[PDB]
């Protein structure tokens, strides 16, 4: 089913 | 948190400081949800504790001494004979030295108005009156009960009537003096109490 | 986990074991219908132990009703509680073992033995490894000691390592019914000490004694009768189910208080017992609870401690109750009554406490056993034996389907030694 | 808006919908009075106490979703459950055992969300299961 | 690098760890999550991002307490696969702890305490905590103790042992459970601690005046002496003294390593009004006869070796003052063939009290381990009890049915007495 | 059960 | 009874 996208990379 | 969770009284503590935390962040980095330290609670309002002549004091005067709750009924034979030995250890500690070492705020069980005022009648240190939504918010809040009427969350009751507890600044139990407890001493427990340690501030 | 298997065996043991389901479901918070209600992991983290999931969400007990006259589990389908059992667990009777050991162990004891032991395999290694069998019969009756005794046999010689044990009542010295009782008593007593792990005694008058004078009671009732014998049954079992500080098994009981293998005959009382004159204004403490499990009159068994003396005691408590004096209070009874106990064995009493007290009371105890008072039962029944072979009576209907006269005398001959055995240890 | 109540004693406090910043939701589906519901509704308040409340940060918390045949039967077990629900009279109890494919045996289900509404993660109680959820897979921005 | 592991095996065992953590985990200020909010590394490893984890393994076949205490608040705490348990009891049987339910569990703590040692490199020790009175305590925790003594020959096994009482029994396979066992303690354990039951329920009698406390009320007792012998460790100190210098000072001879233990103050609300707790008088509680953890009454007794260990605002110019009114006291006797027999330590971290328990909070304290002659009496009551069993063959009918053959009790009845024997040419 | 932490006192 | 302290006794 629909997963929920992981949050993207903080920007170091 | 402290004792449990599912108490009146923490429901509402969390609820105005998360709202409280938000509003200021709103206003203006901070973390969600806010730590237990930084969740504050003015514990008691203002027109809930009496003495005798009733006239009403806020919270702020239990400043520098140790707050007992007092968890009670009269119709409880073990209250009865209780009652006199809890008169005359707030008699010695009190006189004997040179500051209002403690004091007794007393929870009722009275089974109507005048029930309570017959128990209050014969008792010199502060109460609360029966009539506000405060005395069964503590009565949860403390796990007492003199039979299971409120269904409880899953917590089985660790103290019944009559129980006297230590409190602390922000509302958090002590130790409870096992007069009745998964212990039961009678009548000794009462110079258990640790008015150093114990403090409202 | 681990997990002890029911077989309820006889018309006594189908109502006893009846109130013990009775007695264990509503102290668990399972209703009839097999629903639970009461909120609590306590009463859930170990069901296992008795129950059975359905994939429907209700649990039925790892039970075996068995019977040859079949109106007992008519009554049990008709009582309350009576929709937990599986019909599949029931093995029924038709031509009826009639208070007769002999067709109850070999005639009718055929055709039943091979389904009842069907039964029990599939409730047996369909778990992970179970523990044990508690097995409620009576001695007096014919299929409750001839039929279920014959299960017993089988059931070892399948598991020969697994603990078992028999709540088996046990024939009346006073007031006697179903008048071949020594018949019935001592064939099953060479089975009960050569194949059973323990064996734990009642007698129906010495009941009569708890409810006339430490209970108070006019007009009891069967219903009452076997629920102060599921009490202690219940209290066997609960530290089990239930954590503890002092935890304990049924095992745990077995090596530290039987001393020597053919001696497991034991002495259950349980306490406190109360009465509209004995509620109100008694203490709820465990120094008042240590003269209730040394006390004759409350005593579920027939055999005065005073007049002998008790080799090995334990005793099972429950309750918000300090773990020291259990000891104390089980260390000066020593003390005073020095001379009620054996003195070659150094700290005969043993304590267990479980954290959890049985339902509605604050502090309970369970008392265990063995002693060398239980000869007085073993040699009246006896007597009453030997009264009925110096003229021949009443066994000719034994021998007519295949007891012959041979192992009649033996069952004499290692009953005898069994209560020689007894006194040549005092 | 005024879907989501956080339980209180003498009046019910309508939760803040922004409360769930930073912690795990998983939504508990069940019925009062079916009986495989009857032994999962303890221990999971036993999850819901022991882990949440060990530390200062909340990690967990749990919307109640009912399929009770009565109001009064809904309010009997909402009073029982330490967690929050959704009132009986809300749009969203119909709308989201409609959307999470949840029939009316089956039952019950904990379905941990995300953020964006959608699911991230199911696991049922038909048969140490319950601990199989971390706290840590669904921190709220 | 240095650390130290733990091993409890019994639930008498698992209750004395659970007050032991309770109290270490106040001590470090570490949550029952494990996140604080370099001291830790010598009980927890940092395993990620803020979580310090225990080592240890909890054995016990009996179930019932491995997954209360998983069921309990301390289950993100610890670790859930060394909470290893049976699937049923070893009944209070030394054979059957030690043969048939003991192997399939025996090798899952083996492979265990494998990944738990190489987290560091240079360790040091162990805390063995067992209860000698009963089954999967003794059975399983001396199965494991032999594994250990021929896998890591160069550690310091230090086990603390709950002696049975002479009076006090709650079993009475009790006097098999501990004769038996000494024999395969004695030549596999490095340090050992006797800790009767009655003693320390004397000791909350008459100085903490309950009445009537509980088993856990007293494993807090135990958990203070457990804190402050490896305080040393944890915290530094003005002098400090560590697990691997116990065999250089506390042992004059390998046989003999069978020592005591003491507390001082332990005491509450009541006491703490009305003393000054200053080193001399504390010392001099610490040496009363009857604050000892066994019964061992000193006064027929004959010390050899002590060390005791203050932690507090405590300097070194009143504690050699403290020792030497020991020394000049006639009641207290030392051994001829050491010239002194006191080390003292001292740490700079007081004590922390559990809060809602019955310890009131003292800045001075003391913790006191000596080897003394007067472990005979110990000893020998358990000589007395073990013999009048075995007069008549008493209850080793189901021994023999497991693997405890005829022969194993009679010589460990001479290593007994070899123990009994072994006590009195150190003495004379 | 849950219990506090002592207060560590800054710099004492 | 807690009896009143004495004045302390006013000296040079
Ligand atoms: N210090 C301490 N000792 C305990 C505690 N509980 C039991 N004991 C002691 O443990 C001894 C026997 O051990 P058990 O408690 O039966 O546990 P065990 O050694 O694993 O033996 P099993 O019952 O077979 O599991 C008893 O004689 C008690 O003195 C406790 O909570 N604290
Ligand atoms: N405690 C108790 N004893 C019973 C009960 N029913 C019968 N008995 C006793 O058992 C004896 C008769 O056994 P019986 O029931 O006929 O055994 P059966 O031959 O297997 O049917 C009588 O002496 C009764 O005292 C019962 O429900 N409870
Ligand atoms: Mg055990």
């Amino acid at each position: 089913v629909a997963k929920p996208l992981p949050p993207p990379v903080q920007t170091v | 948190s402290q004792p449990v969770f599912a108490s009146p009284l923490n429901v509402e503590k969390r609820r105005l400081n998360e709202e409280r935390a938000l509003m200021q962040a709103q206003k203006a980095n901070i973390q969600l949800p806010p730590n237990y330290g930084d969740m504050d609670l003015i514990l008691f309002p203002e027109g809930s504790l009496k003495n005798s002549n009733n006239t009403v004091i806020p919270q702020s005067h239990l400043k520098g001494k140790s707050v007992a709750l007092y968890f009670a009924d009269g119709a409880d034979p073990k209250c009865a004979s209780l009652l006199p030995f809890l008169l005359n250890y707030y008699r010695t500690m009190n006189e004997g030295g040179a500051n209002q070492k403690i004091e007794i705020i007393f929870v009722s069980l009275d089974r109507d108005r005048e029930a309570f005022e017959s128990h209050r009648a014969h008792m010199p240190w502060l109460s609360i009156d029966l009539e506000n939504p405060l005395t069964e918010i503590l009565k949860r809040h403390f796990r007492v009960m003199k039979e299971y009427e409120v269904p409880t969350y899953g917590y089985g009751s660790r103290t019944g009537v009559p129980s006297v507890i230590v409190i602390g600044s922000d509302g958090r139990e002590a130790q409870f003096l096992p007069i009745c407890s998964g212990l039961e001493e009678g009548d000794r427990a009462l110079l258990r109490w640790d008015w150093r340690n114990t403090k409202f501030a | 986990m681990r997990e002890i298997v029911h077989v309820q065996g006889g018309q006594c043991g189908n109502q006893i074991g009846a109130k013990f389901w009775e007695v264990i479901s509503d102290e668990h918070g399972i209703d009839p219908t097999g629903t639970y209600c009461g909120d609590s992991d306590l009463q859930l983290e170990r069901i296992n132990v008795f129950y059975n999931e359905a994939t429907g969400g209700r649990f039925v007990p790892r039970a075996i009703l068995m019977d040859l006259e079949p109106g007992t589990m008519d009554s049990v389908r008709a009582g309350p509680f009576g929709q937990l059992f599986r019909p599949d667990n029931f093995v029924f009777g038709q031509t009826g073992a009639g208070n007769n050991w002999a067709k109850g162990h070999y005639t009718e004891g055929a055709e039943l033995i091979d389904s009842v032991l069907d039964v029990v395999r599939k409730e047996a290694e369909g778990c992970d490894c179970l523990q044990g069998f508690q097995i409620t019969h009576s001695l007096g009756g014919g299929t409750g000691s001839g039929m279920g005794t014959l299960l017993i046999s089988k059931v070892r010689e399948e598991y020969p390592d697994r603990i078992m044990e028999t709540f088996s009542v046990f024939p009346s010295p006073k007031v006697s019914d179903t008048v071949v009782e020594p018949y019935n008593a001592t064939l099953s007593v060479h089975q009960l000490v050569e194949n059973a792990d323990e064996v734990q005694v009642i007698d129906n008058e010495a009941l009569y004694d708890i409810c006339f004078r430490t209970l108070k009671l006019t007009t009891p009732t069967y219903g009452d009768l076997n629920h102060l014998v599921s009490a202690a049954m219940s209290g066997v079992t609960c530290c089990l189910r239930f954590p503890g500080q002092l935890n304990s098994d049924l095992r745990k009981l077995a090596v530290n208080l039987i001393p020597f293998p053919r001696l497991h005959f034991f002495l259950i009382g349980f306490a406190p017992l109360t009465s509209r004159g004995s509620q109100q204004y008694r203490a709820l403490s465990v120094p008042e609870l240590t003269q209730q499990m040394f006390d004759a009159k409350n005593m579920m068994c027939a055999s005065d401690p005073r007049h002998g003396r008790y080799l090995t005691a334990s005793a099972m408590f429950r309750g918000r109750m300090s773990t020291k004096e259990v000891d104390e209070q089980m260390l000066n009874v020593q003390n005073k009554n020095s001379s009620y106990f054996v003195e070659w064995i150094p700290n005969n009493m043993k304590s267990s406490v479980c954290d959890i007290p049985p339902k509605g009371l604050k502090m309970s105890v369970t008392f265990v056993g063995n002693s060398t008072a239980i000869q007085e039962m073993f040699k009246r029944v006896s007597d009453q034996f030997t009264a009925m072979f110096r003229r021949k009576a009443f066994l000719h209907w034994y021998t007519g389907e295949g007891m012959d006269e041979m192992e009649f005398t033996e069952a004499e001959s290692n009953m005898n030694d069994l209560v020689s055995e007894y006194q040549q240890y005092q | 808006p005024d879907v989501v109540k956080r339980t209180q004693q003498g009046n019910y406090v309508p939760v803040r919908p922004d409360h769930f910043a930073g912690v795990s939701v998983a939504l508990f589906f069940a019925k009062a009075g079916h009986s495989k519901c009857a032994q999962i509704v303890p221990v999971v308040r036993q999850f819901y106490k022991t882990t949440n409340f060990s530390g200062e940060k909340a990690v967990i918390e749990i919307i109640y979703v009912s399929l009770d045949k009565d109001e009064q039967d809904f309010e009997r077990v909402r009073a029982l459950m330490p967690w929050c629900s959704v009132e009986y009279k809300s749009c969203l109890r119909k709308k989201l055992i409609e959307r999470y494919r949840v029939p009316n045996t089956a039952i019950p289900l904990l379905i941990v969300i995300g953020p964006n509404g959608e699911e991230a993660g199911r696991m049922n109680f038909q048969q140490f299961v319950l601990q199989r959820w971390d706290y840590r897979f669904n921190k709220w921005p | 690098m240095r650390e130290v592991i733990s091993i409890h095996v019994g639930q008498a065992g698992i209750q004395i760890g659970n007050a032991c953590w309770e109290l270490f985990c106040l001590e470090h200020g570490i949550q029952p999550d494990g996140q604080m909010p370099d001291a830790f590394n010598t009980f927890f490893s940092e395993t990620g991002a803020g979580k310090h984890v225990p080592r240890c393994v909890f054995l016990d076949l009996e179930p019932t307490v491995v997954d209360e205490v998983r069921t309990g608040t301390y289950r993100h705490l610890f670790h859930p696969e060394q909470l290893i348990s049976g699937k049923e009891d070893a009944a209070n049987n030394f054979a059957r702890g030690h043969y048939t339910i003991g192997k399939e569990i025996v090798d899952l703590s083996l492979d265990r305490i494998r990944k738990l040692a190489d987290n560091c490199t240079g360790l040091q020790g162990f805390l063995m905590f067992n209860a000698v009175g009963g089954g999967t305590g003794s059975g399983l925790g001396c199965l494991l103790l032999e594994r250990l003594s021929v896998d890591y020959g160069k550690k310091s096994k230090l086990n603390f042992c709950s002696w049975p009482s002479p009076q006090v029994s709650t079993a009475v396979v009790e006097p098999y459970n501990s004769v038996l066992s000494t024999h395969s303690l004695l030549e596999h354990t490095d340090v050992a601690v006797m800790l009767d039951n009655e003693a320390i329920y004397d000791i909350c009698r008459r100085n903490l005046d309950i009445e009537r406390p509980t088993y856990t009320n007293l494993n807090r007792l135990i958990a203070q002496v457990i804190s402050s012998l490896t305080a040393s460790l944890r915290f530094d100190g003005a002098l400090n003294v560590d697990v691997t210098e116990f065999q250089t000072n506390l042992v004059p001879y390998p046989r003999i390593h069978f020592m005591l233990s003491s507390y001082a103050p332990i005491i509450s609300a009541e006491k703490a009004y009305h003393e000054q707790l200053s080193v001399a008088e504390i010392t001099n509680s610490a040496f009363e006869p009857a604050s000892m953890m066994a019964k061992c009454d000193p006064r027929h007794g004959k010390y050899m070796a002590c060390c005791l260990m203050y932690r507090g605002d405590v300097v070194p110019k009143d504690v050699n003052a403290a020792v030497a009114t020991i020394k000049t006291k006639r009641t207290i006797q030392f051994v001829d063939w050491c010239p002194t027999g006191f080390k003292c330590g001292i740490n700079y971290q007081p004590p922390t009290v559990v809060p809602g328990g019955d310890l009131a909070k003292v800045m001075r304290a003391v913790c006191m381990i000596s080897n003394s002659t007067a472990i005979a009496e110990v000893f020998s009551r358990m000589d007395h009890k073990f013999d009048l069993m075995y007069a008549k063959r008493a209850f080793v009918h189901w021994y023999v049915g497991e693997g405890m053959e005829e022969g194993e009790f009679s010589e460990a009845r001479e290593d007994l007495a070899a123990l009994e024997k072994d006590y009195e040419e150190v003495g004379i």
